[PDB]
């Protein structure tokens, strides 16, 4: 994306912080969240195996 | 992973199950809605039956809840006076929280009179069976029981276990 | 029992001469129910959900009585014999302010699964009134088939119920034509329908195979030939005729 | 977008896919069947012999429908194609569906902008809380957030509850209105359908 | 933590609802034994279908 020359953040919907611009060469990045979850467990019953 | 279809156990998502089967391991797959069948069809054919059975089933229904009361003061404050005082400062929040338990208690006794009251006299059997060939033993009370409950119904009693 | 037979389709005929077969069929399809029940608990877990919840609401109650809740200790006694009466209002209100979420929280939750109970309990006493009281011509609703008749019985928080139905068994092949017209004039059934045996024609409920002889008493007379699709060329037979000899 | 923070979605257990397989096999299984399938095995039957017992179970006899075969079947076709054309009208008709899922975007869009309120303290990040005072005096502010996002939560939880009542309502319906109106003939006036059944 | 049980409360409430959807898409589906199909000749004495 492009921006505006005096623009340096970005947001979205949920004003979330989602671009910056580099501060020492004028250029352009994006911020995402990276990999989470949930773990879960399957079993057969402790009485047969 | 296999290619075989099979049936639902434990469910995962997106149309898998897995199960345990034998040597012995875990397996995954995808579910089967199942077996298929095809019906011939004319414009001149029909099909009647000749012979029939007779089967029973069962269904379970829940009616009711066991009651509880909850005292506001002595669970939230215990027995000190001090404690108390403060209390009163909240207008009427005890008072709020006792009218609404108290509302559930009488109106679980309303559910079970509004499914087992509906004759108004009491019936008995005649002393002698005979009723051309059908037998009866397994719903009708049993006298030499201390309670009058019916076979199935002793059995029904101790499945269920409730400090 | 022949009334009730007379409600799903079939005649009183079928009842009577089969006594003996029916009786030995029903008394022992009541046998399996009671074995049935010797398995594994799970033909009883719609009710034992109903007391397991109760059981965990309860609990994470209590538990809630040993936390700090911010404060140094959580205990009420110890609160009021180690500080002085000024100091002691700003700890013990942090206390209070905390105690009354988690009762407000338990209070709510059991306002939401009582109106559960309630809808189920509604169930109940219309198929006491419907399934055990009378016949009901509605499908699927007490049981799977076409209904007999119901049975009650106690349990502990519930009631089950018992069903008997009716439901056939083995099938045949036959040929089937709309109408036939004898004289040229169309001729229908009034309950059943035409069967082609191979050779011959007759008439049969549609529930239960018992051919007949085509006559004046099993059929009305409506229209010419000519109009329906399919019609098909037979006799009548008209019996006054043997008595005009 | 973004999955934002820790919210999933899950998916469900039946693929669409699958779900037409079953309403598939509902179709066919009245054209060939007629209702004798909803109880008991399947036996076949003529398609015009199983609409002249609907006519004589409506108080109509037999006759009529054999009499008028051309004429009816006109008229069935001519009703279906109105259907689907009607469905291309202004958004009304499909308004129920669309309502369910409105509410939850509303339900889920008020949770996430809740996260930018100060509720009573300086700012409204907790590194900001961290990176500018000291220890012993962030522990007063920082519990002034956390008591605010409980309040939150259980909000959205305790109406998600309720709305859930509804929806199995209206789940058990359906059941019933399937075991009745397309499994069998029903002489409950007004139930399925605006006359007679 | 100084709060006991207020994140497994909330847990547990919201599983619930999860598994609810999945048995009420069954009970209005799920309600032949096996599965039908039609014959390959389209002719019902004049019904298109
Ligand atoms: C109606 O059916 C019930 C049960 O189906 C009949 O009562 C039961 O009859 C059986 C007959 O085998 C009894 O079994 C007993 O087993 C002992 C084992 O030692 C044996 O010594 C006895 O001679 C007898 O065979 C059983 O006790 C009896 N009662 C119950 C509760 O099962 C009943 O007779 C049937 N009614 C009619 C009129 O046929
Ligand atoms: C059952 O009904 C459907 C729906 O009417 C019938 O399908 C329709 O058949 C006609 C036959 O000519 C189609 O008309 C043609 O349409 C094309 C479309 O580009 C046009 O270019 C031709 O000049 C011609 O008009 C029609 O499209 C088709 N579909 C619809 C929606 O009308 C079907 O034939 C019927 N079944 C039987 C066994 O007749
Ligand atoms: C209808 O079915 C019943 C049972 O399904 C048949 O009765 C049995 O027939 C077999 C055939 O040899 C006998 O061995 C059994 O003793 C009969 N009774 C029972 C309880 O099984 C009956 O014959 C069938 N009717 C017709 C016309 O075939
Ligand atoms: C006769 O009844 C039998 C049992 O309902 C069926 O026979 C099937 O006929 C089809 C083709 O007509 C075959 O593909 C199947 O293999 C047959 N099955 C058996 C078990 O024989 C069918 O409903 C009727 N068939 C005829 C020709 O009348
Ligand atoms: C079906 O038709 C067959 C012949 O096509 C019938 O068999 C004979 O029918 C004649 C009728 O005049 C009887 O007199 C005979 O006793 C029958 N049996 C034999 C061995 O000839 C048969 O009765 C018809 N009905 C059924 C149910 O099969
Ligand atoms: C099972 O599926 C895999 C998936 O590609 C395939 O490679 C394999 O040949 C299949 N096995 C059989 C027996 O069909
Ligand atoms: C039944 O279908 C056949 C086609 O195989 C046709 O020749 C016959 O005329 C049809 N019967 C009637 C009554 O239309
Ligand atoms: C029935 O009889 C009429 C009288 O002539 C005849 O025209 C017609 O073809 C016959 N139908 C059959 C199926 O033989």
């Amino acid at each position: 994306k492009k921006f505006l020359p005096f623009q340096q953040f970005g947001r979205d919907i949920a004003d979330t912080t989602d671009a910056v611009r580099d501060p020492q060469t004028l250029e352009i990045l994006d911020i995402t969240p990276c990999s989470f979850g949930g773990v879960s467990v399957i079993t057969p019953g402790t009485n047969t195996s | 992973h296999v290619n075989n279809s099979y049936e639902c156990d434990i469910p995962i998502g997106a149309g898998i199950c897995a199960s345990y089967q034998t040597s012995q391991s875990i397996i995954a797959y995808t579910m089967s809605l199942g077996a298929e069948n095809s019906v011939a069809y004319s414009n001149n054919s029909i099909a009647i039956p000749t012979n029939f059975t007779i089967s029973v089933t069962t269904e379970i229904l829940p009616v009711s809840m066991t009651k509880t009361s909850v005292d506001c003061t002595m669970y939230i404050c215990g027995d000190s006076t001090e404690c108390s005082n403060l209390l009163l400062q909240y207008g009427s929040f005890c008072t709020q929280l006792n009218r609404a338990l108290t509302g559930i208690a009488v109106e679980q006794d309303k559910n079970t009179q509004e499914v087992f009251a509906q004759v108004k006299q009491i019936y008995k059997t005649p002393p002698i069976k005979d009723f051309g060939g059908f037998n009866f033993s397994q719903i009708l009370p049993d006298p030499s029981k201390p309670s009058k409950r019916s076979p199935i119904e002793d059995l029904l009693f101790n499945k269920v276990t409730l400090c | 029992m022949a009334y009730r037979f007379n409600g799903i389709g079939v005649t009183q005929n079928v009842l009577y001469e089969n006594q003996k077969l029916i009786a030995n069929q029903f008394n022992s399809a009541i046998g399996k129910i009671q074995d049935s029940l010797s398995s594994t608990p799970s033909a009883l877990g719609k009710l034992q959900d109903v007391v397991n919840q109760n059981a965990q609401a309860l609990n994470t109650l209590v538990k809630q009585l040993s936390s700090n809740f911010g404060a140094i200790s959580s205990v009420l006694n110890d609160i009021l014999s180690r500080l002085d009466p000024p100091e002691a209002e700003v700890q013990i209100d942090r206390l209070i302010t905390g105690r009354l979420q988690s009762l407000q929280t338990y209070v709510t939750q059991q306002l939401i699964r009582a109106a559960e109970i309630r809808a189920s309990a509604n169930l109940a006493a219309t198929k006491m009134s419907e399934c055990v009281l009378g016949q009901s011509k509605r499908v699927d609703f007490c049981g799977k088939g076409y209904h007999l008749m119901s049975f009650p019985q106690s349990a502990p928080h519930g009631v089950v119920f018992l069903h008997v139905t009716y439901v056939p068994a083995q099938e045949k092949n036959f040929t089937t034509a709309p109408a036939i017209c004898h004289d040229g004039k169309a001729h229908f059934p009034r309950e059943g329908v035409f069967v082609s045996n191979g050779t011959h024609w007759f008439v049969t409920q549609r529930n239960f195979y018992e051919p007949q002889i085509i006559t004046t008493d099993n059929t009305f007379v409506s229209g010419n030939c000519d109009v329906v699709i399919g019609i098909v060329n037979n006799t009548v037979y008209d019996p006054l005729q043997p008595e005009l000899d | 977008a973004q999955k934002f923070n820790g919210l999933t979605v899950l998916p469900p257990l039946l693929t669409d896919e699958m779900i037409a397989q079953y309403t598939s096999a509902l179709l066919a299984g009245t054209i060939t069947s007629g209702w004798t399938f909803g109880a008991g095995p399947a036996l076949q039957i003529p398609f015009p012999m199983q609409m002249a017992y609907r006519f004589n179970g409506i108080g109509v006899t037999q006759n009529v429908l054999y009499e008028n075969q051309k004429l009816i079947a006109n008229q069935f076709n001519s009703a279906i194609g109105k259907i689907q054309d009607s469905l291309s009208s202004t958004p009304s008709a499909l308004g129920k569906l669309q309502d369910v899922v409105n509410q939850n975007a509303q339900a889920l869009n008020t949770l996430v902008k809740q996260l930018s309120s100060n509720f009573g303290a300086i700012s409204s990040v907790l590194n900001d809380i961290l990176s500018r005072l000291d220890p012993p005096e962030a522990e007063v502010q920082i519990d002034r957030l956390i008591t605010g996002r409980l309040q939150s939560l259980q909000t959205y939880v305790t109406q998600q509850l309720i709305r859930a009542a509804e929806i199995r309502a209206s789940a058990n319906l359906a059941a019933t209105k399937m075991s009745e109106c397309v499994l069998g003939q029903s002489k409950r006036v007004d139930f399925c359908g605006k006359g007679y059944h």
